[PDB]
């Protein structure tokens, strides 16, 4: 009962020993009443205060702790409690700082598909104002539009923190897609077509290129391996299933007999 | 929501969750298909005591998807709390769906009496004579003599007909069921045998139904014992009467 | 037979076809063919 | 599916020696058979109807007979008076 | 209720049974004519 | 009075007599429907439902003075109808009471004593044997009632007659079914009753204690039997979650749902309006467009009924999309022609390579792309611009230079024009390569199409549907 | 009268089966 509001959370946080006790702290808030009914009565609404705002905490400190699987279980408990019938609980000023964090966790898990289907629940707060959801939209048009120079452009720009595990995610999430978009039939190029296509003046990224993949720097060119195979002659296998296609025919233009 | 808390491995918190998976599953569809995997895996290892409530909405949500073994076999599973509910539109449709399962298995274990029986569990059967008693306390009994000829058990045949609700009645209404309609003639000579049980120990001898049965199955030596009874008892009024209808109704033979 | 919605209420041969209109620029063949002349 | 004549009469004349004992069938199954092509099967059908109802007042057999009685051929009428006198 | 709430354990196995077993019936009652009239026409081409 | 009382009379006597003589003789040609030959699935419920849509809410809009809407319910007070002499006791009333109605006045609705028109018609020793009859008659005033709209406590004479007629169809559903099957009347008058527990919620308020009914309804269905019942609760269930924000629900529910493909070609048309709305937002373009045709093209025999004018509003939006050019100057019927102007405008700018008339049209119509709801172009449109320019160029051209499509689509940077047809080609806008050499982007192979199985693959989808279409039809045209 | 209904409907259902059947198979062998 109003155990550790707003311990080490203003200046850092080294502790484990803090997870634990907000884990105990999690479970006495479900332990004291369930938010399943939630119809009025401004006194649940209190403790419906205190529960947002403990894991909004512990949203902050698991995308701080480098933790994947929880980023995505804390945010759902907060989106299941957005999620209301009879929404109350008037206007916290840390949820479009939130759904930003979710939105764009959801553009770096490759998810085009979710991107979309997720903003409806935003009617003017796309354009007008809120650059914290205003940043993802701007940079989701930016992929589709064709622009790699000014993704990179605006990744040195971020309203609040550095965006650290968001955009090395995205980082990750396009380079295999240039890799997969330059293996190919494609058999040498230069090292300037990799100044190019990839990016910095000889950084280790291309040793990375290079003991994972191939794309081996010899006497000035890469070699990219590549072939191709060769099949018009196969009547074959449009001869059995054409077969089939035949006489599935001749068994239909019969039988309602 | 719910998917946040099972995903950790405190039972206090899996109370807290069945208790939310119980209450609003009739809104909570699909969405919970990622869940139910998580339910099932963890099922093989029950660990704490709350297995059932895991059973109980699994056959909830594979209900509403449609699947009937797996509901059923979740049925079985459950246990108490599956037991004790007998008044929702849900457990209706299920145990109809286990007399049914249970129907076809019987008929099934008719074809073969020598050996490789199917083994059957006690939990379906607890529910069959628990409706059972249902069909007797409902006083309706015609409800209770349909399943008992449908589930092709002998004992539970004969103890509605010795029951002393309508005796020459509902008993001539399982003859005239038995005798109008029926395809399989396995149990023909069962249903048989086990009629001409009740009228030898009732109260009153009414040697005309007795002798009925036994010129409809092949009983040669067994009417002369009785038609000797007759004639030792002094009773010449109802022997001078059977013997016509034996002579009218069996022609040859015997 | 409502469907639960709302209305809100050559040129006229009822023709046309994928452009008719689209081209609007300079639109009158003396200056377009006049115009390519004098730049040879 | 056969083609002799008379295998096809004892065929359709066997519906009154397995359904007897219910009679709201037999004019189900005769009256789709008893207006075949040939007369033996318009035969046969017409006695499976007599032999099956024994002594019913059907007025539904007695509805069937009656075109039965007036066919150019002679045997097939034969075959509805008897049906006709056995019901 | 002796009657009342019983109406949902026993004898809604049968009414809730039947009714499968009535529009099934029902329904290729419509599929079982299809099939005759076809037959009629056919047989009414032969003999003629 | 000198001017319109003169035209008082004629309005009441023989209106008043011919539209009962019409439900009554429905209503027994239900009754004797229902009480034998049940296989009613060609009879008069259909047409008289029909009707009901129609006509009633056209002709008649207020509860019609002079003892016509307002006196049906002291004509229906003194109802029993259970034993032969006693319906021709009721037999005798139904005469007595219209004549005492034709001749002179009976009984006057003050717009405030509906409970008394609706307690003692339901009392006063009716019965469970006419069920149609008391469907239909507790659902008659309800039109009225709504169409009315003067708010002076009637919210809660509908809600009451809501919760009445919902207890009405528990009791059918549940107690005495034999041979009553009143799924085909029920169902609409279930869907009605919801648009105006909907909308009543709507002047004021959200509606989630409908739902929650909703799915207790869908709920204790689905298990007996499947004939429109569970059709025309599905897309109740559907289009409130697609009015609210979320779509997660509707996804789930469109995911694992078979159909009974029975649904009398009214609610085909709504249904896959509504899925092809849930496949363009989750981005699965090709099977939303050709669905979204097949309602179109269902039922064009509408009179600007708006949804034929709204499926058509996202059907031309979505070919966008695409860029299968939504036909250019086709979509002006005399239907519509005055929803076109914010997207006529829209195509125009969309075909061209045009942004500042473009952002023009845009900001300028943004209040109506936000109030038809269509407001998801705004994510969707600059990815199409940027690639109708390369799809323009790459259809004309067959092998152009890297520099010279870089100054060709205004672009002032010849670095990107190997990464924009490197999307174009990964998003399957062209067949094409691009040589890393010096700026080569050929096009494909020549172009053979009759030689390489192509025309059988065309042709084996056209067999098989078009003998499906014969093995339907054939299954479907016998009766006795 | 619940359970005596309920065999009706069985053989009202699989007569019917069988009249489906034969009629259907006697419609091949009238186009011989």
């Amino acid at each position: 009962m109003y155990e550790q509001l707003k311990g080490e959370w203003n200046r850092k946080s080294p502790n484990l020993s803090k997870c634990g006790e907000e884990l105990g702290r999690l479970k006495l808030v479900l332990l004291e009443l369930n938010f399943l009914p939630t119809t009025g009565t401004k006194l649940t609404k209190q403790q419906l205060i205190l529960a947002r705002d403990i894991l909004e905490i512990g949203a902050q400190w698991s995308i701080l702790r480098k933790d994947i699987p929880s980023f995505e279980r804390y945010m759902a408990q907060l989106k299941c409690y957005y999620f209301d019938y009879k929404e109350q609980l008037p206007e916290s000023a840390y949820m479009h700082q939130l759904l930003g964090l979710n939105l764009l966790f959801l553009l770096s898990q490759n998810r085009v598909a979710e991107f979309h289907t997720e903003l409806e629940r935003l009617p003017a707060k796309d354009i007008q104002t809120n650059v914290y959801i205003k940043h993802p939209v701007s940079l989701e048009q930016y992929l589709m539009e064709g622009s790699y120079n000014k993704v990179f452009l605006a990744k040195g720009n971020i309203p609040a923190e550095s965006y650290t595990f968001f955009i090395d995610i995205l980082l990750d999430t396009i380079r295999d897609e240039i890799a997969g978009c330059i293996e190919k039939a494609y058999e040498k190029i230069l090292f300037t077509e990799a100044t190019r296509i990839l990016f910095f003046n000889t950084p280790k990224k291309m040793t990375d290129y290079a003991k994972k993949r191939g794309w081996v720097l010899g006497p000035n060119n890469y070699y990219s391996f590549a072939s191709q195979q060769q099949k018009p002659e196969d009547t074959t296998i449009p001869s059995t299933e054409l077969a089939k296609q035949v006489i599935e025919y001749a068994r239909q233009l019969e039988m309602i007999v | 929501g719910i998917i946040s808390l099972l995903d950790e491995d405190e039972p206090q918190l899996k109370e807290f969750a069945l208790h939310k998976l119980n209450a609003v599953v009739n809104d909570f569809w699909a969405e919970i298909s990622e869940s139910v995997d998580k339910i099932e895996v963890l099922y093989e290892d029950e660990g704490f005591r709350s297995r059932q409530f895991a059973a109980l909405v699994a056959s909830k949500v594979f209900y509403h998807l449609g699947a009937f073994e797996e509901s059923l076999n979740y049925a079985l599973g459950a246990g108490d709390l599956f037991n004790v509910n007998d008044n929702s539109e849900y457990v209706e449709t299920i145990i109809a769906k286990c007399i049914d399962h249970y129907t076809k298995q019987c008929v099934e274990n008719a074809d073969l009496p020598e050996g490789e029986k199917k083994p059957i569990d006690q939990r379906l059967e607890g529910i069959v004579n628990k409706m059972f008693q249902r069909c007797l306390d409902d006083h309706k009994y015609k409800q209770a003599i349909g399943i008992a000829l449908e589930t092709r058990r002998l004992d539970v045949f004969e103890k509605t007909i010795l029951e002393s609700n309508d005796v020459p009645g509902m008993l001539a209404y399982s003859l005239k069921l038995c005798m109008s309609l029926m395809q399989n003639k396995q149990f023909r000579n069962k249903v048989l045998r086990v009629l001409v049980k009740i009228y030898m120990n009732l109260e009153k001898p009414d040697f005309i139904n007795v002798c009925q049965c036994l010129i409809f199955l092949d009983d040669p030596q067994a009417v002369s014992d009785i038609l000797e009874k007759l004639v030792k008892e002094d009773n010449l009024l109802m022997a001078y009467q059977i013997c016509f209808d034996l002579y009218e109704s069996a022609s040859q033979q015997f | 037979m409502s469907e639960k919605k709302q209305p809100v209420d050559e040129d006229n041969w009822d023709d046309d076809n994928v452009e008719d209109d689209f081209s609007n620029q300079l639109r009158a063949e003396l200056e377009k063919h006049g115009y390519k002349m004098e730049t040879s | 599916s056969d083609v002799n004549d008379d295998v096809r009469r004892a065929a359709v004349e066997s519906l009154g020696f397995i359904l007897f004992r219910t009679p709201e069938q037999c004019p189900s199954v005769v009256s789709l058979l008893s207006e075949s092509y040939n007369p033996h099967v318009r035969y046969g059908a017409a006695m499976a109807l007599g032999i099956c109802c024994a002594g019913t007042g059907n007025k539904e057999a007695i509805n069937l007979l009656e075109p039965m009685t007036n066919d150019p051929v002679n045997y097939v009428r034969q075959g509805a008076l008897i049906a006709s006198a056995l019901i | 209720l002796e009657e009342g709430k019983a109406g949902s354990g026993l004898r809604q196995y049968y009414l809730s049974k039947i009714e499968e077993l009535q529009l099934i019936v029902n329904d290729k009652s419509q599929n079982l004519r299809r099939l005759q009239a076809q037959r009629n026409e056919l047989n009414a081409k032969v003999r003629l | 009075p000198p001017g319109g009382g003169e035209q008082e009379p004629p309005p009441p006597p023989a209106p008043q007599d011919v539209e009962m003589k019409e439900e009554a003789a429905t209503g027994g040609g239900s009754t004797g429907e229902a009480d034998g030959k049940t296989a009613a699935a060609a009879a008069e419920h259909s047409q008289r439902e029909l009707d009901t849509v129609t006509l009633e809410d056209i002709k008649e809009h207020v509860k019609q003075l002079e003892k016509a809407v307002s006196g049906k319910e002291p004509r229906f007070v003194l109802r029993a109808l259970r034993m032969l002499p006693s319906t021709s006791r009721r037999l005798n009333h139904y005469v007595l009471y219209k004549a005492v109605q034709g001749f002179f006045t009976s009984n006057n609705a003050t717009r405030d004593f509906l409970l008394p028109f609706l307690e003692e018609p339901m009392d006063t020793e009716a019965d469970l044997q006419f069920r149609p009859r008391t469907g239909k008659a507790a659902s008659t005033p309800l039109l009225p009632e709504v169409e009315a709209y003067l708010q002076l406590l009637v919210v809660i004479f509908m809600m009451n007659s809501k919760r009445y007629k919902e207890a009405q169809k528990i009791s059918d559903d549940l107690m005495q079914k034999i041979s009553t099957q009143n799924r085909r009347a029920l169902d609409l008058v279930a869907a009605k009753c919801y648009y105006y527990h909907a909308r009543v919620y709507e002047f004021l308020d959200k509606l989630d204690v409908v739902r929650s009914f909703l799915h207790a309804r869908l709920r204790t269905a689905t298990l007996r039997h499947d004939a429109d019942g569970q059709a025309t609760l599905l897309n109740l269930l559907l289009r409130n979650y697609l009015h609210y924000s979320l779509y997660d629900q509707a996804e789930k529910l469109v995911s694992k749902s078979v159909f009974p493909e029975q649904a009398n070609n009214n609610e085909w048309a709504r249904y896959l309006y509504y899925t092809g709305r849930i496949k363009a937002i989750q981005l699965e373009y090709s099977e939303a467009r050709r669905t979204m045709t097949n309602a179109l093209r269902k039922a064009p025999q509408h009179t600007a009924v708006g949804f034929k004018q709204t499926v058509h509003k996202l059907l031309i939006v979505v070919e966008l999309l695409l860029g299968e050019i939504p036909d250019r100057l086709q979509f002006r019927q005399p239907s519509l022609k005055r929803s076109l102007m914010p997207y006529f405008l829209l195509t125009q700018a969309v075909r061209t390579g045009n942004l500042a008339k473009f952002n023009q049209v845009l900001d300028q119509f943004g209040e109506k792309f936000q109030a038809d709801g269509t407001y998801t172009l705004i994510i969707r449109l600059r990815h199409n611009v940027i690639k109708t320019g390369v799809r323009m160029i790459s259809l004309s051209y067959s092998r152009i230079s890297l520099a010279d499509i870089a100054q060709k689509l205004q672009l002032d940077s010849p670095e990107d024009a190997e990464f924009i047809v490197a999307k174009a080609i990964r998003d399957g806008v062209i067949e094409a390569s691009i040589n890393h050499e010096k700026g080569y982007v050929q096009s494909k192979e020549m172009i053979d199409i009759y030689s390489t199985r192509e025309p059988q693959l065309a042709f084996h989808q056209r067999i098989s549907f078009c003998l499906d279409i014969h093995n339907m039809s054939v299954k479907a045209m016998r009766f006795p | 009268d619940l359970y005596s209904r309920y065999k009706k409907l069985q053989q009202e259902l699989e007569f019917l089966e069988v009249q489906e059947e034969y009629i259907k198979d006697e419609q091949k062998n009238l186009k011989k």
